[PDB]
């Protein structure tokens, strides 16, 4: 439908390049298939779903801005709701499947198939609400049981000592905080408040979501504008070149246009073929942080944050994941006179 | 389980899978015309003389050299793939065959133990021993324990209660231990801990001082 | 049948495959033309007694009015017919704007220099042709009918003539280092120059008359049109409209689109047009175009059973008939375009596989959250798919859980490492 | 320049197809930006000199 649109003149001529749209079938086959493979890879991690927190006192700790909000009519936490409203598709050319593209909105309309040249955009198979349903799973069971939910059956403990543990495992004695609670706790819901704060002020904080719908728009109205380009024919449409010239000398020029477009396919393919694989890249690194930082704490440095790595919170967000990571960064330092050894008698 | 799953190693057949369709479909791609009046060039060369000629095996040359371009193309790009998943496959050697990584998830669902590579068609398996808890039972936990006007804390492990008497155990498994001196370790008093539990911290030389 | 035809095999495993159209799209056609109902002067152009020369064609600008082109196309009077850019079968339907018509007379060898993108005397110096030119030439031998010096050329031009462009100046070409004085001498000769055409001097040397019609298009509605009936304007269905030429195949509908008076046609971002004003009524019918081609089966694998669901992309569950055009699909398809087992799911509606309130893994990713799996009397049942088991870990204070057992567990992870290293002799 | 170097006559004949020129442009810049993306990634760890 792209190259031949309704053509059967153009069609008996594509015919004769061989199976060239089914490679091009396949190969975006594959790359829709990867797509769903990677939010499954990164998400479902735990297929375990734990009910998010009934008792909310964590010994100081708030968590409510990451946590699902009730009173909405999806269970987004603040955070995530906030996310979701920064990626933005009002400057993405392809915007035009607005038109309610789950069973047309007005008489028949038929859009997403028909309506455009040829070009769709499936649904993804994890809906954001399973994804959502996905990562307060993974929070209420971090909450919960800690990094034991991600090695076996959960094992409860209370958060504190659980935050008594993560001091541990940096080099720093439980007393550490189990005398300044009061003050961590403080610390962490200032710092949360924080981050709440700087992502609603800040216009562009998800630039690198944002910057792959950009990406995947500008691919899609290169497609359409290479529709209205002649190639050396006499016109841009078939249409008009049917209408006007007999078959023997009307299939030089369906000829050139097939060839064209054939070529501005070819093209668009192995473009989303490379981004494809970048974004698998990025999407086996999401899964990597998931499972290292979300699912247990990290000894690799600078991995999941700038400190010793406490523990880390996931955030669905629009066709990505956001990792805040908690983690205890030194302050006030004095100096001291040290000796390698102490010598007794 | 490798066995009776049929799709066990269903990733390393769709390398070989890939690879022979790809082949099938340039092979497949000599018999079109691509616009010329045959896909033979013998047919072409027989029937018509070369000024006449050429426009046909010209056309079959585009085709088949913009067939060529595609495979190597994306043969580029399955390539690309291929050695990502074999950078990550010599990752997981170093780490987990000659190692012990405490990386999580990296090598299995569970604290890893160890691990065996298994060459196979095209890839490596590898059987991933690894430690799983089981049997929880739950216990009243205290973050301290304040004895004569001190507050004592676990040195490595957790204190637990099995409803009466307190003991000190490791948190990984259930090995409840008599609390002393040298399981526990003093840092301060019992005003600034919240949740500071009454008991008492035995000491293994008073014992010996009485006698 | 139709996925076993895309994926070129006859055993189709289990699985959602995009199948393409394999269908009888076309149908009926509509003519709707303009209400124009007058003969165009294309009398004057053939039948003329007087025939300006060729260094001073004379041209008409012929407009609003039908002309059966194939009065001209039928007759035995023309000998050179040749139609650049067009087709004279096809000069018929096409409704054209602002149609020209020059005519000229020239000799036997000056015939072939009548075409586009071509050098020579007159083709140079007294009509010369845009380098792409939509219309034709006819040309037709008239050697015992006009045969007499009356007839000239300019066969000394300046440099060239400019396409489209008329030259009649009687100055002396100059043509040689000395200036032209006024008067032609050694370097100077007259470029308005006469051949005496003569009753009996050979073929070549035999006068020709010659017309040449240029048919301007994209140039605002048209009016010159042929002689072509307006049918009535079917919608609905899919048709083969004419809309003042603008010919076309898909499917017309009533809209909501604007259409300030001016604008005509209305078009999309690929530069398609989508829409039309009928020129009859001013109503704004939008096309589009049929072969659905959005369409997917569901199938548990043939070695189990020869049971399919069908998924149409975006079409609503109502409207699944009135696209894919069911009504002229065979009735094995059409059993698959309405039912009891109709479903909507936000990817589309899904008919053949009826649906479970219950909840398991995705076995067929359909989409939105939907999967589809063949189960047991079995049939193909479409359900939202569970994410995972509903655990919930009772948090408490003060209270901890330790493990007083373990397990050994061994797991396995394949890892694709090598492909096979293959080669290509390019020649 | 590259394909059409300096010729009206051929730059004309080159607006036929699409575009097919700022693609290849677009593609090149964004490697390019890449390439400083990658070495300040690398180097530019801690901003403390
Ligand atoms: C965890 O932190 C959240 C904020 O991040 C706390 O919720 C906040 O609670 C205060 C006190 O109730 C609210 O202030 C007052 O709330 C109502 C709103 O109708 C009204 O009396 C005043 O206008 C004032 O705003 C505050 O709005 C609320 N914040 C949010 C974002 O809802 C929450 O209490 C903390 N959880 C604890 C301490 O367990
Ligand atoms: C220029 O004048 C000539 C004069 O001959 C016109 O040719 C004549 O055209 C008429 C009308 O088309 C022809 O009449 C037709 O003849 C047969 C009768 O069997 C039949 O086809 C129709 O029923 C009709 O009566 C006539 O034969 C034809 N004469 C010749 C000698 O060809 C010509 O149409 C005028 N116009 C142009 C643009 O040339
Ligand atoms: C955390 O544990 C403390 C232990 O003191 C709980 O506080 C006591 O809770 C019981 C049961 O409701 C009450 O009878 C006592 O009066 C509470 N003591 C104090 C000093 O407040 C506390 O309730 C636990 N947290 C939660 C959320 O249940
Ligand atoms: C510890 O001592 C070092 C020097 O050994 C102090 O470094 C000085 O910092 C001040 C303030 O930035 C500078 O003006 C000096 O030039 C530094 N001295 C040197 C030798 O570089 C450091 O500030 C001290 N730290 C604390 C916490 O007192
Ligand atoms: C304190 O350090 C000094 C200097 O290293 C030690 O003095 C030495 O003592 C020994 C034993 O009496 C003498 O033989 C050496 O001659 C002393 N060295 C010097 C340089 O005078 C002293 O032993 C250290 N004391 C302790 C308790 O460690
Ligand atoms: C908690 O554990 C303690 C220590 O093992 C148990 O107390 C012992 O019980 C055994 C068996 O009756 C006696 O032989 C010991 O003399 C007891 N020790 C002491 C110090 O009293 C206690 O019964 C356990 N409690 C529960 C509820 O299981
Ligand atoms: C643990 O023992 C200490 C012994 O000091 C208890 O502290 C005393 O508590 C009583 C009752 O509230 C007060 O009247 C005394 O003044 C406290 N003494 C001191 C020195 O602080 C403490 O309450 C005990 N804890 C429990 C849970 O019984
Ligand atoms: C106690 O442990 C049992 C299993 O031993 C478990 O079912 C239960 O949820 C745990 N928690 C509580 C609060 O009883
Ligand atoms: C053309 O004539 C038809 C009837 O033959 C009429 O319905 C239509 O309105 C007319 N169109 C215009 C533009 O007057
Ligand atoms: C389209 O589907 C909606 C529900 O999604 C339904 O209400 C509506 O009637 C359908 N449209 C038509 C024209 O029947
Ligand atoms: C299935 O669920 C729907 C709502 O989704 C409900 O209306 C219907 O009664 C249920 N059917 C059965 C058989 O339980």
């Amino acid at each position: 439908m792209y190259i031949c649109g309704d053509s059967t003149e153009c069609s008996n001529l594509l015919l004769q390049y061989g199976s060239f749209c089914t490679q091009l079938n396949r190969a975006l086959t594959g790359i829709a298939v990867e797509q769903d493979k990677n939010t499954q890879e990164v998400f479902a991690q735990v297929k375990q779903i734990y009910k998010t927190p009934p008792i909310k006192d964590f010994g100081g700790f708030n968590f409510s801005q990451i946590l699902p909000d009730p009173s909405k009519p999806s269970k987004r936490s603040p955070i995530e709701d906030l996310l979701f409203n920064k990626v933005t598709l009002a400057d993405a050319g392809f915007i035009k499947q607005y038109g309610d593209c789950l069973g047309d909105i007005a008489a028949r309309d038929l859009i997403c198939a028909q309506k455009f040249n040829g070009l769709t955009v499936l649904p993804p198979l994890l809906t954001d609400e399973m994804i959502a349903q996905y990562t307060s799973a993974l929070l209420a069971g971090t909450i919960c049981s800690g990094w034991t939910f991600g090695a076996g059956p959960a094992l409860q403990i209370p958060f504190p000592m659980q935050m008594a543990y993560r001091f541990n495992g940096i080099g720093v004695t439980q007393n550490v905080l189990y005398e300044n609670q009061k003050l961590i706790a403080n610390q962490f819901n200032s710092a949360i408040g924080k981050i709440q704060d700087s992502l609603s002020s800040t216009p562009s904080a998800l630039g690198k979501l944002q910057d792959v719908v950009n990406q995947n728009a500008q691919a899609l109205n290169t497609l359409v504008k290479q529709l209205s380009s002649n190639f050396g024919a006499i016109s841009s449409v078939l249409n008009d070149i049917l209408s006007r010239l007999d078959p023997p000398e009307a299939e030089v020029q369906i000829d050139r246009l097939i060839t064209g477009r054939l070529q501005s396919l070819q093209t668009y393919v192995t473009q989303q073929l490379i981004r494809a694989a970048e974004i698998r890249a990025s999407a086996n690194l999401a899964a990597t942080k998931m499972s290292e930082c979300v699912l247990g704490q990290s000894k690799r440095v600078d991995f999941c944050g700038k400190g010793y790595h406490l523990m880390s919170f996931p955030q669905s967000a629009p066709h990505g994941v956001v990792f805040l990571h908690v983690t205890y960064v030194p302050a006030q330092e004095k100096n001291f006179t040290t000796a390698p050894a102490i010598c007794h008698d | 389980s490798l066995s009776s799953t049929p799709s066990a190693l269903g990733k390393l057949q769709d390398v070989v899978n890939q690879n022979a369709q790809a082949l099938n479909t340039l092979v497949k791609q000599l018999s079109s015309n691509f616009g010329a009046i045959s896909s033979v060039l013998n047919d072409i060369l027989s029937r018509l003389d070369p000024p006449e000629a050429e426009v046909q095996i010209d056309r079959l040359i585009t085709g088949r050299l913009q067939s060529l371009q595609t495979y190597v193309t994306q043969q580029l790009i399955r390539a690309a793939e291929i050695r990502a998943s074999a950078n990550l496959a010599a990752t997981k050697m170093s780490e987990c065959v000659l190692g012990q990584s405490k990386r999580v998830d990296f090598c299995g669902k569970g604290y890893h133990l160890m691990s065996f590579p298994q060459s196979a068609p095209h890839g490596v398996v590898f059987l991933h021993v690894t430690y799983v808890p089981a049997q929880e039972k739950n216990f009243t936990t205290a973050p301290a324990i304040c004895h004569d006007g001190k507050a004592h804390f676990p040195r490595e492990g957790v204190f637990v209660s099995n409803g009466t008497h307190w003991f000190v155990t490791q948190r990984n498994f259930y090995e409840p231990q008599i609390i002393t001196t040298d399981n526990t370790f003093v840092s301060g008093n019992c005003d600034v801990v919240i949740g500071i539990v009454n008991n008492t911290v035995y000491d293994p030389l008073q014992p010996e001082l009485d006698s | 049948s139709e996925t076993k035809c895309t994926l070129k095999s006859f055993t189709v495993e289990k699985g959602i495959y995009q199948t393409s159209n394999f269908r009888v799209q076309p149908t009926e056609s509509i003519v709707r033309f303009p209400n124009i109902t007058n003969l165009c002067p294309f009398g004057e152009v053939f039948n003329a007694t007087r025939f300006a020369s060729v260094y001073a064609w004379n041209r008409k600008r012929i407009s609003n009015c039908v002309a059966d082109y194939s009065v001209l196309y039928n007759s035995a009077s023309f000998s050179t017919f040749k139609c650049y850019g067009v087709s004279p079968t096809k000069l018929n339907d096409l409704c054209f704007t602002n149609v020209y018509a020059d005519s000229f007379v020239i000799r036997g060898d000056e015939v072939r220099q009548i075409a586009p993108g071509q050098t020579g005397k007159i083709a140079d110096y007294n009509y010369k042709l845009p380098d792409d030119f939509t219309g034709c030439v006819i040309a037709w031998n008239s050697n015992n009918l006009d045969s007499n010096y009356n007839y000239l050329y300019r066969l000394f031009r300046k440099s060239n003539l400019k396409p489209f462009e008329r030259d009649i100046s009687t100055e002396i070409y100059q043509a040689g280092s000395t200036p032209c004085n006024g008067v032609e001498g050694f370097n100077c000769y007259f470029p308005l120059q006469s051949y005496g055409f003569q009753p009996t001097n050979g073929v070549g040397y035999q006068p020709y008359r010659v017309v040449v019609l240029s048919f301007e298009l994209l140039h605002a509605p048209a009016t010159v049109c042929g002689p072509k009936k307006s049918t009535n304007l079917v919608k609905n269905k899919c048709v083969n409209f004419n809309f003042n030429g603008l010919t076309g195949t898909g499917v017309l509908t009533e809209s909501n689109k604007k259409f300030l008076p001016f604008q005509q046609f209305g078009r999309d971002i690929a530069d398609t047009t989508d829409a039309v004003r009928d020129p009859q009524t001013l109503e704004i019918l939008d096309i589009t175009p049929c072969s659905f081609g959005g369409v997917s089966v569901i199938t548990p694998g043939t070695n189990t059973s020869n049971q399919v669901a069908v998924l149409y992309q975006d079409v609503n569950c109502t409207e699944v008939p009135v696209a894919i055009h069911a009504d002229q699909l065979t009735p094995t398809w059409r059993v698959y375009s309405t039912g009891s087992n109709v479903f909507q799911t936000r990817a589309g509606c899904l008919i053949g596989a009826e649906h479970v309130n219950n909840s398991y893994e995705c076995d067929i990713p359909i989409g939105a959250g939907i999967c589809a799996s063949y189960q047991t009397s079995q049939s193909i049942i479409a359900y939202t798919m569970s994410l995972g088991a509903e655990n919930s870990c009772a948090y408490s204070n003060n209270s901890i859980a330790i493990p007083t057992n373990f397990t050994i567990s061994v797991t396995t992870e394949i890892l694709p490492v090598s492909m096979t290293k293959t080669s290509v002799d390019c020649t």
